[PDB]
Parts: structure tokens; C-alpha cells; sequence
């Protein structure tokens, strides 16, 4: 039985526990703050928590402040008594959805309060005030969130209902933006045959995703181009039709569907680029590139390949310029050759080509973040050292 | 390095431990020899049996591309013998300025690149067994079997050695 | 005596070795730290140095 | 990066060592480590050094007690600390200058100019007894405070010489 340890989330880092001692010294009972600066860089978790000797102080520092500005951004101040077991069973922000998007946990706090203290409020309240109409609310338990459920689902509140019985994802407010009967991805199928038809672009098609536009598209060259537009229901059916009628047959020939003019609701396609560009971007070399900085400036791609010639099968040479002026020190070669990527640690590593040295390492912008914590142990340290020298100097 | 029983040193990689240079820097000794910053320091003797005869000339060898930087000669001080510079120390901060002190103390911050930059602190006192450094720079200790030491240099500081973190300062 | 000298790089100690058996640690000017021994016996110490965490 | 000094001198010599240099800001205090890294074959000017102190801290309180008198020619170069994602970090480039003012300087320079626009490096060519050589390349951190100064006033009249793009 705690006296008071609460929750103060949706936080900004201008706001220390100094402020919050500010805001919370003429409640009555300060006790501590467990501001919940994460030990990675003192970063908050979204969130912090205030202790309190007094339960009634707490309960009144509550109800009192529920989204209320503190330093500018709204205290999103509630119990987590259950959230550590919320965190070990998964369970917690269930998805009270097309909330309001003038509507904060304040108001909509004090609104549903007859249906409960919301445990765990949040409505998409980022962006100082602005909610995107939707969030993850949760009542006390599952007795009165199904209250709130059975009670009210697809009531009216300015003009919007709410939606809990599925797990909507985002972008609810522009749902029917989204929804609107005009714009749609559309599903290019390449080498199309010309006997499929506008007729027949609607046969097997409207099984996965119904069709009444069926456009056989021509181009603006009298032809096809062997690209024709499936326009189905919805772009899951797009995500349907893309990943199951791949290389399909509509009649005897290809369905090469392809997502004709993605509308971002179904994304990261082609993501795994990027990994894939993480196996040659921050661990750079794969043992095969040279990261060779501190080349001369009449050392160009020019002589970088024309030293590194000897090194194997030049794949790539690429020196990166003020807009291709200045380069401040650094060029590449991608070889095709490791061992001879090793013969240069040997040589091109410590080696003048025009009159100043070559300097290779592997090329990251990963661990700059881990010099720079490198460095923080180092002001620590001669912090300390120079701790103790003022202290024993006397 | 191995300074070696003929006053010569055998120079090896920890890494790669291929022979790459047996350079030989005196006959007979090699006493006191520093590594720092791709610059090595040695004087031994060279001279069996009658010699008194510590080489008078600070040997100076580099790491860079394997190569006699020009020995800078030691004189002998103010006594009529030889050079004799059987301590010669690269500075802490400073890893190619060295201190070379002969055996009864004829000191001298000396340059690396330019040995007219002598500064020859004699010693009116009584002959030396060793010698230490100064990682704050300021502090001579000259030891002895004696236990008294005395630092000369200007008075910069108050304090003796570099840092003050003593796990059971003053009181345990 | 003494027969090997080093520093430590964080306090104000000598690191002698004397032709006794021990090793010591000394403050400034004229004031002893600590006389231990790490040696077996027979004279004291070949050689004395300093190091991150220690006296070698 | 670089919350420490990382102090960084650039345009360096073949064969002075950093032997006076130490000589000069002896009575500093912090002074942590000097140093040059060096290539293998290699006796001549590279163009990195490290004039390392203790803190950021350490190097503007070297530079509030007294920086940038002539001694040797040399004046020390300030932290830099920027490779491969600095393509255009201290190289966008500079006004270069036809006929400026023969008595300007770097301090006096950056004193009265720092209203409009930071200088990083004036690249200015002043040499035989307090004469700027009219040309020279007064230089920023972006090519926006170069326009900033220049259509402030590219120049102004004390004794008339307007200075160049």
C-alpha cells in the first residue's frame, strides 16, 4: 500500500524536478521525484513519477493536474501501480481509437470519468496539443473499459465516434481522407497481352478486391504499353494482389502486379534496401573498400585508381566535393579484391601519394556517437582527477 | 627494441616477428635507452676493460624509416674523463626533449632537433646513483643511498608529483 | 641501498626498492607511504614501474 | 563531437618541433598533451597537429589570456575535428579578395565583424611589418554569412578600399 507514487508521462526535458516541486510544493506533501531519466543518455522514457508521504495530497495532485500544462506540455499524471505487470503481460494501452483530435486527456478525462479514472490515457496528444484523432485508452480494468465498451460504442462526440472493437491502426482522423471514392493505388501488371479486356481486367479480379473500374490503360502513344491499372477495393487488396497475383495468370500470360502509385498506408517496401545498405554503409568495407582520407587535392578519382590499380579490380573510385569543388579530405575505392585490401593496410595504410599521408579505417557514422561517449568518460575522468587535485592540493 | 650484450639492438615487430634490422649503436654496452614517438635514445659504453668511457655522445636512432638521426655528442661536463651520459630521458610530455645526466650529475634539457638548445644544470653536489622525472614537468629527483632528494627548477607549483588521489590520504 | 626506483602516476609517492627485501611507497618530501613486500627474499627488487591500476 | 580541447593546429613546418611551442604557454596551467602523428617517410609538413589540453574550456581560457601575437610566424590554429561527413564543413568556401585593406588584420577583423557574419579561418596574407597583401580569403562556417557581410557592407571606407567576392 503506497501513499502516493504516480505517473507524470507525455513529458518535454525542459521540465526537472525542480519544476515539478515548483508545481507540486503547495499540494502539501513532497515526498521525492523519481524523474525517469533512462540511463542510456539521461533520456526520459516518455514519462517520470512523482512519490508523495500523503495518498490524499497524491490523489488531489491527480485529479487537480490531468493534462494540465506543466512548463508548456500536458501532465499526463495517472496510476501505475499495474504497469510494470501492464509491461510483464503485454497488456495495458488498449486501443480506444478515432478519439478526438481537439480533445486531450483532460477534457476527455473528465468526460469518461463516469466510465472510469483512466488508468492509462493517451489520445495522439504529441506536437504540443495536437492530437491526430485517435490514441490508446484504458479504463481501470476489463470490467470498466467493457462498461465503456458496451455502453458506448459509436456514440456521437463532436461529430465522431470511436472505434475499440478492432485494433485500428493510425492515420484515423484522415481515415476517410483515405477512404475517399476518387484516388486509390491502382495495381500495374506489365506485359499485359491485348486480349484482356476491360471485361476481363474485372472477371478474376473482383474475388480479391471488387472492381467496378476496370480501365485497359493505353497510353498516351495509341498502344499499350503492356501496363494495365487494377483498380481494386482497397490497397490491402493491392498488398493482396502484389503478393499473392505476383507473376500470376489472368488468362494465360504474366501479372507482374506492381503498386501503381502507392498512397502511404502500406509501406517499407524496399526498407530492406536500407539493410541492405547496411551491409556496405557503417561497417563499410565487407574487407573489400578503402575509406582513404587525406588524399591531395590533385589527387582526384585520377590518382586514387591510379594508385590503387595495382590493388585489384577497382569497383568503385569516389571522392565527395564541395558540390564537386572542395573535397575536405576523403575519397573510397570499392575493390573487388580483399587480399589486395590487405596488401594496402600493408602499404596504402602510412603512405604518402602526392605529399600527405593516406589515413584508412573502415567508414561508419555509427560510432561517432560512441567516440563522443568516449569523450564523455574521458571530461569525467579529468573531472575527477582535477576533483581530487583541488581537494588534496591544500 | 633489445639492447643487446655487444652494445647493439636488435629492433623486432610484437605483431608481425620478422626480423626487419639489427642496428648496432655501440660495442660494448647499452645502458640507457628511451622509445617515444618513433625516436629512440641510447647511451652505453663502448670499451672493454680500460675504458672509463660511457660513450660521450647521445646515440639517437629513429623508428620511422630506419635511420641514424645524428648522434649528438656529450661532453664531459666539467671533470677532465670522458662524456659519459649513462642517463639520457625523453620528457613525458614532451617524448623527444630529453634530460641527459652524467654520473656525478652534469644535467642538461637538451633539444632533440637542435643540440645548441643546451641547458647544463650542474651539480654541486656528490655523485648520483639514479634519477627521476617530471610528469608535472618541474621536479628533479636525484636519489641516492642517502633518502634526500631536492628538486631545481623555477617554482611553479608547491606540490611535488603530478595527481592527488590517495586512497588512504592522511588518515586511515 | 636502494637498488630500483619508479613512480605512480597518480599520487604524490616514490616507489623505491632497497637492498633489504621491500618495496615502498612514499609521500612528498621527506615522509614514507607504505614498505611492502611482494619479493621472495635475497635482495629486494630487479626493477620498479608504474602502470594504470598499479605497481609492477 | 569534440566536447574536449582537441586544440587543432594546422599549416604546419617540416622541422620545428613543439619545443618553443611548449615554451610559450608554459605558465597556462592546463597543458595535457602535444602532439604530431606522423606518416613513415615523411620529414617534411603533413598539415595535422595536437595541441591537446585538457577541456573545450582549457583552450578558450588559452585563448582569453592572450592568442594570435606573432612569434615564429605561426599562430595556433583552433579545434577543427572534421573528416568524411564534413565534406563542406570549414570547406564551403570563402570571399577572395583583390585588394583589401592593407592593414587589416585577423583580430581586429573578426572584432569589428563579428556583428554579421562568424569568420572561421581569414586566410588573409599579411606579412613585412603590418601590411595585408590585398588579397586574402576571409572564411565561414556556410556561404550564408558571406553574403550576410557582403551585402552588409562588402568592405567599407576607412582610408576607401572596398574588398572582392
Amino acid at each position: 500500500n503506497s501513499s502516493a507514487s504516480l505517473y507524470v508521462g507525455d513529458l518535454e526535458p525542459s521540465v526537472s524536478e525542480a519544476h515539478l516541486y515548483d508545481i507540486f510544493s503547495p499540494i502539501g506533501s513532497v515526498s521525492s521525484i523519481r524523474v525517469c531519466r533512462d540511463a542510456i543518455t539521461k533520456t526520459s522514457l516518455g514519462y517520470a513519477y512523482v512519490n508523495f508521504n500523503d495518498h490524499e495530497a497524491g490523489r488531489k495532485a491527480i485529479e487537480q493536474l490531468n493534462y494540465t500544462p506543466i512548463k508548456g506540455r500536458l501532465c499526463r499524471i495517472m496510476w501505475s501501480q499495474r504497469d510494470p505487470s501492464l509491461r510483464k503481460k503485454g497488456s495495458g494501452n488498449i486501443f480506444i481509437k478515432n478519439l478526438h483530435p481537439d480533445i486531450d486527456n483532460k477534457a476527455l478525462y473528465d468526460t469518461f470519468s463516469v466510465f472510469g479514472d483512466i488508468l492509462s490515457s493517451k489520445i495522439a496528444t504529441d506536437e504540443n496539443g495536437k492530437s491526430k484523432g485517435f490514441g490508446f485508452v484504458h479504463f481501470e480494468e476489463e470490467g470498466a473499459a467493457k462498461e465503456a465498451i458496451d455502453a458506448l460504442n459509436g456514440m456521437l462526440l463532436n461529430g465522431q465516434e470511436i472505434y475499440v472493437a478492432p485494433h485500428l491502426s493510425r492515420k484515423e482522423r484522415d481515415s476517410q481522407l483515405e477512404e475517399t471514392k476518387a484516388h486509390y493505388t491502382n495495381l500495374y501488371v506489365k506485359n499485359i497481352n491485348s486480349e484482356t479486356t476491360d471485361e476481363q481486367f474485372q472477371e478474376l479480379f473482383a474475388k480479391f478486391g471488387p472492381i467496378v473500374s476496370a480501365s485497359l490503360e493505353k497510353d498516351a502513344d495509341g498502344k499499350l504499353k503492356g501496363f494495365g491499372f487494377v483498380n481494386y477495393e482497397k490497397h490491402e487488396d493491392a498488398v493482396k494482389a502484389v503478393e499473392a497475383l505476383n507473376d500470376s495468370e489472368l488468362n494465360g500470360e504474366k501479372l507482374y502486379v506492381g503498386r501503381a502509385q502507392k498512397k502511404n498506408e502500406r509501406m517499407h517496401v524496399l526498407k530492406k534496401q536500407y539493410e541492405a545498405y547496411r551491409l556496405e554503409k557503417m561497417a563499410k568495407y565487407q574487407g573489400v573498400n578503402l575509406f582513404v582520407k587525406n588524399l591531395d587535392d590533385s589527387v582526384d578519382d585520377e590518382k586514387l585508381e591510379e594508385e590503387f590499380a595495382p590493388y585489384g579490380t577497382i569497383t568503385s573510385a569516389k571522392v565527395m566535393r564541395t558540390e564537386n569543388g572542395k573535397s575536405k579530405g576523403f575519397g573510397f575505392v570499392c575493390f573487388s579484391t580483399p587480399e589486395e585490401a590487405t596488401k594496402a593496410i600493408t602499404e596504402k595504410n602510412q603512405q604518402i601519394v602526392a605529399g600527405k599521408p593516406l589515413y584508412v579505417a573502415i567508414a561508419q557514422r555509427k560510432d561517432v556517437r560512441r567516440s563522443q561517449l568516449a569523450q564523455q568518460i574521458q571530461a569525467r575522468n579529468q573531472m575527477r582527477y582535477q576533483q581530487a587535485t583541488a581537494a588534496a592540493a591544500a | 627494441s633489445i639492447g643487446r650484450q655487444t652494445g647493439t639492438v636488435d629492433l623486432l615487430d610484437p605483431t608481425s616477428n620478422r626480423t626487419i634490422k639489427s642496428f648496432n649503436a655501440h660495442s660494448a654496452s647499452i645502458s640507457a635507452m628511451d622509445l617515444r614517438d618513433n625516436t629512440l635514445v641510447t647511451v652505453g659504453k663502448s670499451k672493454r676493460f680500460y675504458n672509463l668511457y660511457a660513450d660521450p655522445f647521445v646515440n639517437v636512432y629513429d623508428l620511422r624509416t630506419m635511420r641514424q638521426l645524428p648522434p649528438v655528442s656529450f661532453s664531459k661536463g666539467t671533470t677532465m674523463g670522458s662524456g659519459g651520459a649513462d642517463f639520457v630521458q625523453l620528457h613525458p610530455l614532451l617524448p623527444t626533449v630529453m634530460i641527459v645526466a652524467s654520473s656525478s650529475g652534469s644535467f642538461d634539457f637538451i633539444d632533440l632537433s637542435n643540440p645548441t638548445l643546451r641547458t647544463q644544470y650542474v651539480h654541486p653536489c656528490q655523485s648520483i646513483k639514479k634519477l627521476c622525472l617530471s610528469p608535472n614537468g618541474d621536479v628533479l629527483g636525484i636519489l641516492e643511498a642517502d633518502n634526500h632528494l631536492d628538486t631545481w627548477r623555477r617554482s611553479s607549483n608547491n606540490m611535488g608529483m603530478f595527481t592527488n588521489t590517495p586512497e588512504m590520504l592522511a588518515y586511515p | 641501498e636502494i637498488t630500483a626506483i619508479s613512480f605512480d602516476e597518480k599520487a604524490n609517492l616514490i616507489w623505491s626498492g632497497d637492498s633489504y627485501g621491500c618495496i615502498s611507497s612514499y609521500d612528498p618530501t621527506f615522509q614514507l607511504y607504505t614498505r611492502y613486500r611482494g619479493h621472495i627474499g635475497g635482495n629486494s627488487v630487479k626493477d620498479i614501474l608504474s602502470h594504470r591500476d598499479g605497481i609492477l
